[PDB]
RNA sequence: GCGAUAAAUUUAAAGGAAAUUGACGGAAGAACACCACAAGGAGUGGAGUGUGCGGCUUAAUUUGACUCAACGCGGGACAGCUUACCAUACCCGAUGGCCGUGUGAGCGUAGUACGCGAUAGGUCAGAGAGUGGUGCAUGGCCGUUAACGACGAGUGGGGUG
RNA sequence: GGGCAAGAACAGGUCAGUGAUGCCCUUAGAUGGUAUGGGCUGCACGCGCACUACAGUGGUCACAGCAGAAACAAAUAGAAGUAAAUGUGAUCGAGAGGGAAUGAGCACUGUAAUGUGCACAGGAACGAGGAAUUGCUAGUAAUCGUUAUCUCAUUAAGAAG
C-alpha cells in the first residue's frame, strides 16, 4: 500500500500571545472533545475521530 | 498479535492472581472472565510459552496453560508488584 | 556309416549328486459347505426412473478405491456451511540478535493534515501453520486368509546336518 | 439367534478422522483464514446396485378391522404423522394396467429455492426379458407396511431395526 508522509514535529496546531498564553489555531470539534482540532482544505473541514468532513457553502 | 494496552495488563494479571488459564480453541467468541477475544488471548499466551514462562497441554478442543514457578517472579517485574505477593495457588 | 581323436572362442557355476521344508498336479484316498451341488422356490440381465463408476465436456466439473475382498462405498441424502475445486474481494506474521524509534515505530482517513499511539518497523537466524505430497517412511484401527483347526513352550528319543 | 474370539501373514486400505507422526514442498501477490457468487448435480455413450411395472389370483368406491405398543396446537378443496396387506359388499371388463417427458398455477422450509407438498391437464416405453448370473431349509424364502433409529432448517427410492 501507499508510503505516509510525516510531518515532524507538531506545534503548528497552536497561537502564543505576546504575555505568552496558549491558544489553538486550528478549530476545535463540538462532539469529539474540544482537545480534538479540526483540519482545512478547500470546502473541506474535517475531523479525526468520527472522519466526519463539513462542506463550505462559498 | 492486536490486543490494546489496557488488555494486555488485563491478561497479565489474571495470569498472576490464579497461576493457571484455560483457552478454547477456533473460537471468535470473549473469554467468560476477562471480556477479551478468544484467539487473541491464546496469542498474547502463546508468547509467553515460547519465552519458557507457561506450560500448555492441549486437550479435546481446550489449551490449559500452567505457570511454571521460574517466571511467577518475571510476570512480577512486568506487573511491577511487591515482593511479598503471590498467587492464590502459593502460600 | 563306424573306429580313433584337436584348437580358437566363451563362462561362475552345471535342469551336477542325495536328502529336507513348502507351493503346485488335466495323481490317489478320506472329509466338509445352498457365498458348492441335487430337489426346489424368488429374482437380476430386457423397459422407464433413483443412485454410484468409467468416458467426454468445462472457469471448475476437487478427490480415494478396481476378481472375490472397487462401483446407495469414504457414516459421500453437496442450495450456504460441508468443500478439498473456479471467479472476485478483504484480512494476518512465536522468539532472539542487529539496526531504527515518544524530537513519534507503525496504524485509521472522503490520504497530507488531522485522529491513535509502541500494538503491529526493516534485516538475519529460527519457529509455527497447511482437506498440500508420499500408506512402498510409520503408529493406530479395520478388512481378508477364516471363522479355519490349527498353534507355539519345557523335558525325553532319532538323524553328520 | 447374536457377541467375544489363536499364531502367522499381506510391501491389502486409510497421512481427506486425529495437538498421532518422519521427510519433502508452500508460506502476505499464501497451497493460511474470511466473505459474496459458480461448481461438485454438465451429457454422444458403456457398466454396477436398487425402485415401479407389464393386469382379472386384477383396477375403482365405500365400510370395517388387527402390530411391534403407548407422546399427535388448531385446520371447510388440498396443501408431515398412530400401519399396510387384509375382511364383506358394490362396481369396471381384456392396454378403465402403467405413470415417464411437459404446461399455466397454489402453498411450505430457509439468509437465500434451485429442494419439498398440493390441484388440474398430458399421457412414453413395457404384453413377462438373449448369452449369462445372485441369495435362500421354517416362523426361513417371498409378500406387506412401519420407524419418539441414524442422516435431518427443509430433503429417503440408503442403511440399521
Ligand atoms: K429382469
Ligand atoms: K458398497
Ligand atoms: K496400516
Ligand atoms: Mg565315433
Ligand atoms: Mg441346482
Ligand atoms: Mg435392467
Ligand atoms: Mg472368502
Ligand atoms: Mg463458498
Ligand atoms: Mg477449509
Ligand atoms: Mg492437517
Ligand atoms: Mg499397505
Ligand atoms: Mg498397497
Ligand atoms: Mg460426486
Ligand atoms: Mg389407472
Ligand atoms: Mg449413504
Ligand atoms: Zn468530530
Amino acid at each position: 500500500k501507499p508510503k505516509q508522509d510525516i510531518k515532524q514535529i507538531i506545534l503548528t496546531q497552536f497561537s502564543v500571545n505576546k504575555d505568552g498564553e496558549c491558544k489553538p489555531l486550528r478549530n476545535s470539534c463540538s462532539t469529539c472533545g474540544p482537545s480534538v482540532f479540526l483540519g482545512r482544505s478547500g470546502n473541506k473541514e474535517y475531523c479525526g475521530r468520527c472522519y466526519t468532513v463539513a462542506i463550505l457553502n462559498k | 498479535m492486536q490486543l490494546s494496552r489496557e488488555d494486555q495488563v488485563a491478561i497479565r494479571k489474571y495470569l498472576f492472581r490464579e497461576s493457571i488459564c484455560l483457552v478454547k480453541d477456533k473460537d471468535n467468541g470473549n473469554h467468560p472472565e476477562l471480556n477479551i477475544n478468544n484467539k487473541q488471548v491464546m496469542k498474547f499466551l502463546r508468547s509467553y510459552v515460547s519465552r519458557g514462562l507457561v506450560e500448555k497441554v492441549f486437550v479435546w478442543q481446550h489449551a490449559y496453560f500452567l505457570l511454571k514457578s521460574e517466571g511467577v517472579d518475571v510476570l512480577r517485574e512486568e506487573l511491577y508488584l511487591d515482593e511479598t505477593e503471590v498467587p492464590l495457588t502459593y502460600m
